[PDB]
């Protein structure tokens, strides 16, 4: 789309692509616990790795498909609220899926949560409020 | 002096075709008739204005046709009804409001499998049951309430048939997840199916365990007789050996009965084990046979083939054990009745699960003729004839099934109030019909009968019937009486537009003994069969000489109306039989279209202008004879 290459590529294919992601949207719902937060494996206890990696794809999407506001703004809610402690740091407590004084590990994750934020930064706002806050405690 | 009336119904409807009555009573020649509507609060402008003229040929009856143009120009909303009777004017406010149409879902099956495919269909009808081409918009949602898959349609063109399937993922949601559609135009009204999603089971043959009856009785000596069956997944039977073993279950806790396992042969595909009341009694170890009441049973079977290993389980969890299984009802009774002439009742008899019962006798209490069976819907009719008094009448129905004893019987009790005559002057109506079910094509003879003082009865020379449909006003029209008869049968046609129960109202006026005017009405409640306008059929087109093989052609043949447009879809059977909760059926159709009726009190009111608003009438008159102004779009709950 930012390059333009459909009118040689072929308009038809974008709503195939489309249908695409709206299946892989459909499985992903399997995933999601009652308590807005995405899981590894069904019926187990929520990842906040996986839950940002989710949100920050569910942000690129919004615009493509009919993404539910609902989701997006639980799942960042909860991120924002039981996951995150006062210093700045997001916490874990789901077995770990990725590679990780605590140093160089909270950092990681850190950065990688506040990169999934800043993809919903402008579509949860006024769901979420302490959105912004967030955002700057952690960059601090 | 003429009195001249105006009837209409109570809740007139946009763009839909609305029928006035128009009448003059003593009359004579002929006179102009305008008809206009205009805006309750101000009368601001004509939403429409008809004329017509009464000539005395046809005894002044005539029917204005109208429709109220859906111009919104204000805000429930009301119209005011003015017509001009020559020099006199009537005018009556009526409430307006608007329907939109009813959407029908239909789903092959209502148990999936992950990757299997869902085909469903949305049907769009109008009122009347008749293809409208709409927009509606349709949702599929998973058990949490998260839409997957949105669509807008358009049924224009389409005959009002609406195609649609989804592919299921292999990973999925698991629970039962729903459709919702409705019409753009009207977001407030939702129609929903519901699903199910399940995992990929297949047992190695089907095997179903139920009892006889639907409950078990604690003085019963026969026990509890519980039937195995089973049959293969291709048809063929079952011979082999089963196992059962059955248990009481105190509310969660199952305390599993030792003495009761037994063991069966099941030949030609079927067994029969039965549970003995001794065993029950002292497995409990309670000398009181009354304390195990509300203790439902339980039946696990373990069927064995006999030719290798192949082994599967079924249970039947539930079977209540009940001193009072049957519980009664009244259904469609009304609640005034005339003095001195005939009440007819309508009983309902319901097993302990809210199941419909069968073959269960009722009976008034203390009248003892008036028995008769409980039908296949559990609704048993009876007819009892009322006191020459005034007072409250009060009825009682018990079920007489001979197992039970008489304190452990089911009852009701009901009480009626007389209908209030105008001046205390003991002038009734009075209709008798059949109370069956009819058919189209069939002829019904309504019996108009009169009672009244042998001084005025001659002042009454006609009775006008009006028969309301589909909260519609259908026909209307005379029935001239002969001076000095008491019974006048009026042979009324049935036809297709009357499919859904229709209602008779019929009244007769005439000037009062002290010099006022009266109008004396009832009404009656008529159901006919439910089907559909046309006819569907489909059979085999091919000779019927040979078992239909696998692979091979067969030839269909479809019969319907011409220029239909028909669908169709095949299903398994195992799933068809399981579907009972909610299947597309015509009875489930009209029924769907009964809820929406305008009045809903069965025969009968308190005063004349109770009768005509219970049926959805209104009726004002030049004299001070009106029924009171209906605001609510809903009658009160039952
Ligand atoms: C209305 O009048 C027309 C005149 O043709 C008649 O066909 C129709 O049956 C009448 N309807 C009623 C309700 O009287």
């Amino acid at each position: 789309d930012e390059t333009e290459q459909w009118e040689k590529f072929g308009l038809e294919k974008r709503q195939g692509a489309l249908e695409l992601i709206k299946k892989g949207y459909t499985q992903q719902l399997a995933f999601r616990q009652p308590s807005s937060a995405f899981a590894a494996f069904v019926k187990r206890a929520p990842s906040t790795w996986l839950t940002a990696y989710v949100v920050k794809v569910f942000s690129l999407a919004v615009n493509l498909i009919a993404i539910d506001s609902q989701v997006l703004c639980g799942a960042v809610k909860w991120l924002i609220l039981e996951k995150q402690k006062p210093d700045g740091v997001f916490q874990e407590d789901a077995p770990v899926i990725h590679q990780e004084n605590n140093n160089e590990k909270d950092m990681a994750l850190t950065a990688f949560v506040l990169i999934s934020l800043q993809e919903a930064k402008d579509i949860c706002e006024e769901q979420v409020n302490s959105l912004p806050g967030s955002i700057t405690k952690a960059g601090d | 002096s003429p009195m001249y009336s105006i009837i209409t119904p109570n809740i007139l409807r946009l763009e839909s075709e609305e029928t006035m009555v128009l009448e003059a009573h003593d009359a004579q020649g002929d006179v102009p008739v305008t008809v206009t509507v205009h805006d309750f609060p101000g009368k601001k402008l004509v939403l429409s204005s008809e004329k017509t003229v009464l000539t005395p040929a046809t005894n002044h009856m005539g029917n204005v046709t109208f429709t109220i143009p859906a111009n919104r120009e204000f805000k429930n909303k009301f119209v005011t009804v003015q017509a001009t009777f020559g020099t006199q004017v009537v005018e009556k406010v009526v409430l307006v409001s608007l329907q939109s149409g009813y959407l029908f879902i239909q789903t092959d099956k209502t148990i999936y499998t992950p990757g299997s495919t869902v085909l469903y269909r949305i049907f769009t009808v109008n009122h009347k049951l008749l293809p409208v081409g709409r927009t509606v918009m349709v949702n599929i949602e998973n058990p949490e309430g998260i839409p997957v898959k949105q669509d807008s349609l358009s049924s224009q063109n389409q005959l009002g048939v609406l195609p649609l399937s989804w592919d299921i993922p292999e990973l999925v949601n698991m629970g039962q997840w729903k459709i919702r559609a409705y019409y753009e135009n009207s977001p407030q009204q939702v129609f929903s199916t519901e699903f199910e999603v399940k995992e990929y089971v297949l047992p190695s043959f089907e095997v179903i365990v139920e009892p006889t009856e639907k409950f078990y009785y604690i003085y019963n000596e026969k026990g509890l007789e519980v039937t195995i069956t089973a049959r293969f997944l291709y048809g063929k039977k079952v011979e082999g050996t089963a196992f059962v073993i059955f248990g009481i279950q105190d509310g969660e806790q199952r305390i599993s009965l030792p003495e009761s396992l037994k063991r069966i042969p099941i030949e030609d595909g079927s067994g029969e084990v039965v549970l003995s009341r001794k065993v029950l009694l002292d497995g409990v170890q309670n000398l009181r046979a009354e304390d195990l009441v509300g203790k439902s049973l339980y039946v696990s079977a373990t069927v064995i083939l006999h030719s290798g290993s192949d082994m599967v389980q079924a249970e039947r969890s539930g079977i209540p054990i009940v001193t009072s299984p049957y519980q009664i009802h009244f259904t469609k009774t009304p609640k005034y009745f005339k003095p001195g002439m005939p009440f007819d009742l309508m009983v309902f008899v319901t097993n302990p699960d809210g199941s419909p019962a069968y073959r269960v006798p009722v009976a008034v209490q203390g009248e003892d003729t008036v028995q008769s069976l409980t039908q296949g819907d559990g609704v048993a009719k009876l007819s009892i004839n009322t006191h020459p008094s005034q007072k409250p009448l009060s009825i009682t129905v018990r079920t007489k099934k001979q197992e039970l004893s008489e304190a452990e019987q089911a009852t009701r009790t009901m009480q009626a109030l007389p209908y209030s005559t105008v001046g205390n002057s003991n002038n009734y109506l009075h209709l008798s019909v059949l109370r069956t079910e009819l058919r189209p094509g069939e002829t019904l003879n309504v019996n108009f009968l009169l009672r009244m003082d042998r001084a005025h009865e001659a002042k009454i020379r006609y009775y006008t019937y009006l028969i309301m449909n589909k909260g519609r006003l259908l026909k209307a029209g005379r029935q001239v009486r002969e001076p000095g008869q008491d019974l006048v049968v009026l042979p009324l046609s049935i036809t297709t537009d009357f499919i859904p129960s229709f209602r008779l109202v019929a009244y007769y006026t005439l000037i009062g003994a002290s010099g006022q005017r009266e109008v004396v009405a009832d009404s009656v409640w008529v159901d006919v069969k439910d089907s559909c306008v046309g006819s569907l059929v489909v059979k085999s087109g091919q000779s019927e000489d040979r078992q239909p093989v696998p692979g091979q052609q067969m030839t269909l043949k479809i019969e319907g109306d011409h220029g239909a447009r028909v669908v169709l879809v095949a299903v398994d059977k195992g799933v068809f039989v399981l579907n009972k909760k909610n299947k597309l059926t015509q009875s489930k159709i009209w029924d769907v279209v009964e809820k929406a009726d305008i009045g809903c009190t069965p025969g009968s009111g308190k005063d004349y202008a109770g009768v005509f608003s219970d049926a959805g009438l209104t009726f004002t008159s030049s004299s001070g004879q009106q029924t009171a102004q209906r605001a609510e779009l809903q009658c009160p709950q039952p």
